[PDB]
RNA sequence: UCUGAUCGUAUUGGGCAUCUAACCUCGAACCCUGAAUCGGGUUUAGGGACAGUGCCUGGCGGGUAGUUUAACUGGGGCGGUUGCCUCCUAAAAUGUAACGGAGGCGCCCAAAGGUUCCCUCAACCUGGACGGCAAUCAGGUGGCGAGUGUAAAUGCACAAGGGAGCUUGACUGCGAGACUUACAAGUCAAGCAGGGACGAAAGUCGGGAUUAGUGAUCCGGCACCCCCGAGUGGAAGGGGUG
RNA sequence: UUGCACUACGAGUAAAGAUGCUCGUUACGCGCGGCAGGACGAAAAGACCCCGGGACCUUCACUACAACUUGGUAUUGAUGU
RNA sequence: UACUAAAAACACAGGUCCGUGCGAAGUCGCAAGACGAUGUAUACGGACUGACGCCUGCCCGGUGCUGGAAGGUUAAGAGG
RNA sequence: AUGCCGUGGUGUAAAGCGUGGCAGUGAGACGGCGGGGGAUAAGCUCCGUACGUCGAAAGGGAAACAGCCCAGAUCGCCGGC
RNA sequence: GGGAUGAGCUGUGGGUAGGGGUGAAAGGCCAAUCAAACUCCGUGAUAGCUGGUUCUCCCCGAAAUGCAUUUAGGUGCAGC
RNA sequence: GCCGCAGCGAAAGCGAGUCUGAAUAGGGCGACCCACACGCGCAUACGCGCGUGUGAAUAGUGGCGUGUUCUGGACCCGAA
RNA sequence: AAUAUAUAGGGUGCGGGAGGGAACGCGGGGAAGUGAAACAUCUCAGUACCCGUAGGAGGAGAAAACAAUUGUGAUUCCGCA
């Protein structure tokens, strides 16, 4: 019910972060700005 | 015979309390007071910490005090 | 005969240039989501084998 | 250790692999050349074996630790970057 | 060119029936044979590509074999218990035992995180359409008796409690110096840089008032880096990082 | 069988049931025949009990294996449908 | 139960069920071979009951045994 | 009140610390003082105590009497306190 | 004291062998031995268990606690 | 042939450094003498840097003792 | 011979084998206790034992070999690695 989701960059597609959401309160994929170390800056991040 | 089936357990002792006493010379980064909550508050050159851990920001001497009812820990550089 | 060294300990310990014995650190292979990056950076790299283990570790390497 | 998981199984294995095809060099410093050959001249691999600076039957490699003040002219394998500097700055050359 | 039907060609396979020559017969006769209910050979009567056996493969299998079946404990059995967190025992630092006294945990939250700003509670009293002990309202009084996602202790009214705006630091590269400690572990951390959020600024931010919500190694999986590549160029496989 | 030996009793004491220790009381030295209270008498490294090991037995404990059995394939051919 | 148990234990004649169509089933052997038996279902092997008399009720859900094969699942081989 | 941590003096040979060689121990016992379990019983049982003795401590006292009181035995003496 | 014309007793010769025999069945018996005989070899089996371990003096001198443990009469590390 | 003679890194590699990193950031591991005469811009006299040393204070390795230890019955005796 | 070709078989005449040996060789079969502080993979260990078969030794042996750009040139045994 609280799965471990991974967040991938929207440019280089590297899976930089892993976290947890609720599968029922947030039934679709997260979107967060996170720091991408490959791009060297903040990019957008969906799930996989 | 019956049993103490409801009791018999405890957690580990957490080694809380004052680690450096008054007038004692410390280094930068030394933990002064380890506590739950703020039994002691930070003062000059003292920071709180993530689990209320009251370390040293500056080398100096530990001194305890009062600041409007609350008891504080300070460092005199 | 001839002394055989210990195969499992030679995969875990090695020596520096001065003769210190170094190891790697546990709690790092998996289950890494609930561990903050202050913890994995603490468990990163190598440290010297502690003084209370250095007599038994030296005899496993010899 | 009495039954608990021992020190050679608690700890993770050291990371990595061993290179099967690793070439190894026998090391001589350029400050040792200055002490062994205080007159300069040609310095070969055979001349370093007899002077005890290096082992037999192995590829040599000049490194640049020390102070070279003599005018040597040294043939070896794989000079260091700071060793090519100190040999020419003392007045000599370094070939493969 | 599609679904459905039919047909031809070629290929492969299953049923069904017949055949005899492989093979089978403790059915019969004859010979080796002088003495032979053995054996082998010959002919005949049947059976027959079945059976039996080899290799491969699934089932069943206490018939046999090797073994495992925990500890604690006011003897053992039976019952209960085992890790983590909080309190008392605990003798005013820390630590401290018993099958001593009480409870919780194996989660939850995309806001219940971050920052900026603003607010003060419960209870009591008086008045008020429905309306009551108590809904919403108005005025008094009230320094914390309320509240805190969740047990308890220590905290918090300066708020860490209530409301709102924008946000993703629930960062990456690190870390002087400490706490705790047999060891493995655990915990805290000023500050530095990159790229960010909020704020006029000062600044603050490496999840949550704090302490539980977890599992060493080995062995693998996936993603990226492009380090090694068993003559060479690749590949297989391995290695690093998450 | 046997560590010894010129090997009493009572109240105590002590590893908590004393010939041997304390304080007393009693007892000439040495044999023979009887009795069976003690010497925690002798014999058997307690069968009970528990802990460690083993063995054999049981079964819907675990892993195997014989036996029995399934299909493919070889031995294995011919012809119709 | 030689050597602490002679019994109410075992055996028995009679009973019933089950297996077996014949180098039978069953057993001993890796096999050949043997026994069963120079026997042939009124026979032979297993199991349970135990002279005799009167009797032996109900349950086929569990678990085995026997028979079946519509459906589900499933090996190697084939297919590629 | 004690205890604990720091610091300045003063005292005190066989203290402390770091790193090597070789250990043994990990069944404790009673007494004082503080507490739990038990009936505020136990020669009970479980903890605390820079508390003590026995363990591993002879000698003197407690009649005898591991643990209580005094005192720590290098050896000799027909000395003394 | 039981049987004592019988499912009797006995003599001689023979057959069955160790996870095997044989058993009117007691785990009986298989050379005074049987819940798997005896003998030799593997072999000097192994035992966290009990016992034993041999001349002298000098100097120092413990511990019976903590933590972990298929661990609690064992051991590792710390303490001394 | 072995050990000493340079280390760091998973490794490619580079080397008194090197790994990580964007870093000329910090950290790890590894080298690194001021006890000292003159002097060099010198600093209150102090000592940072380098020649000649004032001639700084180190090193391994092969034998043989001894203690522990590894593999062997491994101090000796003892099962079912 | 049955039975025709013949064959099985039988007659005759020369040769050879058989068994024993202490260890060593080659080929085949193959444990357990033990160790893993339990135990099944694993170990013990291809050991013990067994079967066949030699010889004064035996086995191996004359590249369908290594190696890695240079090369070595049948096998066996020893020391290193
Ligand atoms: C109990 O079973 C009994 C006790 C023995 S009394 C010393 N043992 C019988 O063998
Ligand atoms: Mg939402
Ligand atoms: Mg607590
Ligand atoms: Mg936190
Ligand atoms: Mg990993
Ligand atoms: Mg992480
Ligand atoms: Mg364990
Ligand atoms: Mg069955
Ligand atoms: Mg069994
Ligand atoms: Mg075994
Ligand atoms: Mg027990
Ligand atoms: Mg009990
Ligand atoms: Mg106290
Ligand atoms: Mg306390
Ligand atoms: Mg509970
Ligand atoms: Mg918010
Ligand atoms: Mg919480
Ligand atoms: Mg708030
Ligand atoms: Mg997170
Ligand atoms: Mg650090
Ligand atoms: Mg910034
Ligand atoms: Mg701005
Ligand atoms: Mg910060
Ligand atoms: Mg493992
Ligand atoms: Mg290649
Ligand atoms: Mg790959
Ligand atoms: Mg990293
Ligand atoms: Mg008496
Ligand atoms: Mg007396
Ligand atoms: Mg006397
Ligand atoms: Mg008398
Ligand atoms: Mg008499
Ligand atoms: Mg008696
Ligand atoms: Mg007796
Ligand atoms: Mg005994
Ligand atoms: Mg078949
Ligand atoms: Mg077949
Ligand atoms: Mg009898
Ligand atoms: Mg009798
Ligand atoms: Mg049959
Ligand atoms: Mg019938
Ligand atoms: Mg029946
Ligand atoms: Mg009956
Ligand atoms: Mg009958
Ligand atoms: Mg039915
Ligand atoms: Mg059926
Ligand atoms: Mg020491
Ligand atoms: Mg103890
Ligand atoms: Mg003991
Ligand atoms: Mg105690
Ligand atoms: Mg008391
Ligand atoms: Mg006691
Ligand atoms: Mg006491
Ligand atoms: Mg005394
Ligand atoms: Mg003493
Ligand atoms: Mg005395
Ligand atoms: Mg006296
Ligand atoms: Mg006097
Ligand atoms: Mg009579
Ligand atoms: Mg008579
Ligand atoms: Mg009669
Ligand atoms: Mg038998
Ligand atoms: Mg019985
Ligand atoms: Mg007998
Ligand atoms: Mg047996
Ligand atoms: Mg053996
Ligand atoms: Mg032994
Ligand atoms: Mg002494
Ligand atoms: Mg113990
Ligand atoms: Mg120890
Ligand atoms: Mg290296
Ligand atoms: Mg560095
Ligand atoms: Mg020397
Ligand atoms: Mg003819
Ligand atoms: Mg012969
Ligand atoms: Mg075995
Ligand atoms: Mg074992
Ligand atoms: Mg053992
Ligand atoms: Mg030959
Ligand atoms: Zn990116």
């Amino acid at each position: 019910v609280r799965p471990k989701i991974t967040l991938a960059c929207e440019v280089c597609k590297h899976r930089n972060y892993i976290t947890k959401k609720n599968r029922r309160n947030d039934p679709d994929r997260l979107e967060l700005k996170k720091f991408c170390p490959n791009c060297g800056k903040h990019q957008a991040h969906r799930e996989t | 015979g019956a049993s103490s089936s409801r009791n018999g357990r405890d957690s580990a002792a957490q080694r809380l309390g004052v680690k450096r006493y008054g007038g004692q010379v410390v280094k930068a980064g030394e933990i002064l007071v380890r506590q739950r909550g703020t039994k002691f508050h930070p003062g000059v050159n003292v920071g709180r910490g993530g689990d209320d851990t009251l370390f040293a920001k500056t080398a100096g001497a530990v001194e305890f005090g009062i600041k409007r009812g609350r008891k504080t820990v300070s460092i005199v550089g | 005969p001839k002394a055989k060294t210990h195969s499992g300990a030679s995969k875990r310990f090695r020596r520096t240039g001065t003769g210190k014995i170094v190891r790697q650190k546990a709690n790092r292979r998996h289950l890494l989501e609930h561990k903050p990056s202050t913890r994995t950076r603490r468990l990163d790299g190598r440290t010297v084998v502690a003084a209370n283990d250095t007599k038994r570790v030296t005899s496993l390497l010899n | 250790e009495g039954g608990q998981m021992p020190i050679h199984m608690r700890l993770p294995k050291l990371k990595g692999f061993r290179n099967r095809f690793r070439t190894e060099y026998e090391i001589v410093n350029v400050g040792d050349i200055n002490r062994l050959f205080p007159q300069g001249g040609a310095v070969g691999v055979d001349d370093l074996v007899a002077k005890g600076a290096v082992r037999k039957n192995a590829l040599v490699k000049v490194l640049g630790d020390g102070k070279l003040t003599a005018k040597v002219d040294v043939s070896a394998h794989k000079f260091s970057g700071s060793a090519r500097a100190k040999i020419t700055a003392a007045g000599g050359s370094a070939t493969e």
